């Protein structure tokens, strides 16, 4: 049984510190690609 | 999907009325009931089936099941005998579907 | 085989249909008997 | 939580009704409380028109969507319902109402059930 | 359980494996022996 009310599972993260984080491995990307491209992050694609 | 409430429900003070709501699956959804008296906006009288709000007498309780939503009020006084509503929230159409209303008679 | 309905049919949050409620025979102590087990499961553990 | 409805008592046919609805004990995109509509012509059942969610959701009837408009305005503390051509049929008492929506998880997850309408205002009677 | 039923009294602790008939249980003398450097 299921007491309470059924709720779903889930993770917070900070919003700022991610964007700090991911912004400094933007710059790290950079410089292996270039200071004139452009870094995009998206989601991964379909699988198991 | 509709919602059929019998017209009238008559009965002997102090006798349980039972005021009904069928629709197919109704009781996958939520229903609350509705107590209008005077030509006044009606009072929330049952909250999801099962919860009684805040100031409401005890005489009233209800249950859903099946293709069958029940509201049944016990102990009808002068002072209860209402027309009594049914209103379901459907999330699948994203709207209200309302009954055509019950009247109780002492 | 399981017959499987859904935990909470009246529930409309994100975690609709992800649990249901399966019955199945299982096995018990002696060979010669069966029982009825009622138990959860989660969607992504149960096929059609 | 209170509620006040205000509009013409007298409508011409094919005029377009406006219904104005003040708020007072709440506040929408502040609370998770949403607001709908709805009318009884007179010796009628209740019909449900439309609502408006916390979220700017917008919902109408499938009877009325052709005819229908609802907005919202937070600095107001008021919502505004209107109708396009207005028929003798549509003779009704208008009610305002506040959808109260019971919460207990995550809003993102649409972790919450509708509680019903708990408190209603008192209406205005539209004659057309 | 509860002519009546009877169940094993291992069911109710763990399946029971059959020794073979071939092997005997009388004891043998074992002798035990230092490996070299003890
Ligand atoms: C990640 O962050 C989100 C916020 O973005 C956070 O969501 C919050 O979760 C808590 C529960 O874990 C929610 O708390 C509720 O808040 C309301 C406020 O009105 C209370 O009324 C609720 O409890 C009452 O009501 C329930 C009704 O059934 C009763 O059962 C209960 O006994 C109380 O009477 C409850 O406290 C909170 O609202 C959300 N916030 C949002 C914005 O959704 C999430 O939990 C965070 N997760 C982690 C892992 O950090
Ligand atoms: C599964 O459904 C049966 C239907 O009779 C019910 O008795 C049982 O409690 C349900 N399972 C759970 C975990 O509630
Ligand atoms: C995780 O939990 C800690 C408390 O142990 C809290 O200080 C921190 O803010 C939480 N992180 C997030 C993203 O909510
Ligand atoms: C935060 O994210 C925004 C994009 O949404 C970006 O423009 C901004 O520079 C980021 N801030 C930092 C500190 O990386
Ligand atoms: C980007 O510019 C900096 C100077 O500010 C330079 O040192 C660095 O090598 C440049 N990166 C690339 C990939 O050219
Ligand atoms: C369990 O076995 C019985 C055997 O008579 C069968 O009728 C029943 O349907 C089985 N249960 C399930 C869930 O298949
Ligand atoms: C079954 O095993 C338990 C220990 O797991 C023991 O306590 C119990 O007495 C056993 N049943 C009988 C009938 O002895």
């Amino acid at each position: 049984d299921v007491l309470g009310h059924v709720r779903m599972a889930h993770c917070n993260i900070s919003k700022a510190t991610w964007n700090e984080t991911l912004g400094k491995v933007v710059k790290q990307l950079r410089k292996h690609f270039g200071n004139n491209t452009i870094i995009r992050f998206a989601q991964s694609s379909g699988g198991d | 999907y509709v919602l059929t409430q019998p017209p009238s429900v008559s009965v002997s003070p102090g006798q349980t009325a039972r005021i009904t709501c069928g629709a197919d699956n109704i009781g996958s959804q939520s229903v609350h009931w509705y107590q209008q008296k005077s030509p006044q906006a009606p009072v929330l009288v049952i909250s999801a089936d099962t919860e009684r709000p805040s100031g409401i007498p005890e005489r009233f309780s209800g249950s859903n099941s099946g293709n069958t939503a029940t509201l049944t009020i016990s102990g009808v006084e002068a002072g209860d005998e209402a027309d009594y509503y049914c209103q379901v929230w459907d999330s699948d159409s994203k709207y209200a579907l309302f009954g055509g209303g019950t009247r109780l008679t002492v | 085989t399981l017959q499987c309905t859904n935990y909470a049919p009246k529930l409309r949050s994100m975690m609709r249909g992800e649990i249901k409620n399966c019955s199945f025979n299982m096995t018990t102590e002696l060979r010669d008997k069966k029982q009825k087990v009622y138990s959860l499961f989660y969607r992504l553990d149960v096929v059609q | 939580v209170t509620l006040k409805e205000s509009g013409p008592a007298l409508v011409k046919p094919t005029q377009t009704l406006t219904l104005t609805c003040t708020f007072s004990g709440f506040s929408l995109s502040t609370n998770y409380m949403g607001v709908d509509w709805i009318r009884q012509p007179p010796g009628k059942a209740l019909e449900w028109l439309a609502r408006i969610y916390w979220n700017d959701d917008k919902y109408y009837s499938t009877s009325l969507k052709s005819r229908l408009t609802i907005s919202k305005d937070t600095s107001k503390n008021q919502v505004v319902l209107t109708m396009s051509n207005m028929d003798p049929v549509d003779t009704a008492t208008y009610y305002c109402a506040r959808v109260k929506l019971s919460v207990w998880g995550v809003l993102q997850f649409f972790e919450w059930s509708d509680y019903g309408l708990d408190s209603w205002g008192q209406g205005v009677v539209v004659t057309v | 359980i509860n002519n009546k039923e009877y169940r094993l009294i291992n069911c109710n602790t763990s399946a029971i494996t059959q020794a073979c008939p071939k092997v005997s249980f009388e004891p043998i003398p074992i002798h035990y022996c230092a490996p070299a450097g003890f």
